[PDB]
């Protein structure tokens, strides 16, 4: 999308942007998005899941919101999640725990 | 040279980490040196997330693990 620059500015539908990947444990996943942002083209920044999961009920969400705030501050970023099962609240509806409330 | 002094965290100023920079710059002043860590409060992550808030001390114990040993050179010889 970025390298094809003219075409793309014809583009009337919001460009796909958002990829997921599972794996079994470690099998390279964090080297591989290591190497994908040093492609350079995007800037990178990441956050690991388990270090924001506070037990503040505040901050728990306004961490998420500190990665947004200055991503959109500077240039076109991965904002990769590690980890990132743990954010994940397995479509719980019941307990409506922080977890909610980050997700 | 040992540290002696982890528990002198920080200021209000979050100098911390320059503080503990200018530790191992004195580290790796008189190269052969050893750092005995006291290992008491300025260590305190039991879970990562849940001690403190995670607050001045997470920053520091951060900063402490990506310089511990960054495999930098032998003749460094901070131990
Ligand atoms: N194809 C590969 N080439 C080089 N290193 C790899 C490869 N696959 C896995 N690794 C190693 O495994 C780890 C991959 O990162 P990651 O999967 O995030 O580990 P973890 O999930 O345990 O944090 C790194 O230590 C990396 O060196």
């Amino acid at each position: 999308p970025t390298k094809y620059e003219p075409i793309f500015v014809n583009c009337p539908l919001r460009l796909r942007s958002g990829i997921l990947l599972y794996g079994y444990p470690g099998c390279g996943k964090t080297l591989l998005a290591s190497a994908v942002a040093q492609q350079c083209g995007l800037n990178f920044i990441s956050v690991k899941g388990p270090e924001i999961l506070n037990k503040f009920i505040g901050a728990s969400e306004q961490n998420i919101r500190e990665l947004f705030e200055r991503a959109q501050s500077v240039k076109p970023c991965i904002l990769f999640f590690d980890e990132f099962d743990s954010i994940a609240p397995k479509r719980g509806h019941d307990s409506t725990g922080v977890t909610d409330r980050v997700v | 040279f040992s540290v002696k002094g982890p528990e002198l965290l920080n200021m209000y100023i979050g100098e911390s980490e320059a503080n503990v920079r200018r530790v191992f710059q004195k580290a790796r002043e008189a190269k052969p040196c050893v750092i005995f860590f006291d290992q008491i409060d300025s260590v305190a992550p039991k879970r990562g997330n849940q001690g403190d808030s995670g607050g001045v001390m997470d920053r520091i114990v951060s900063q402490l693990l990506a310089e511990l040993d960054g495999m930098s050179t032998d003749a460094d010889g901070v131990f």
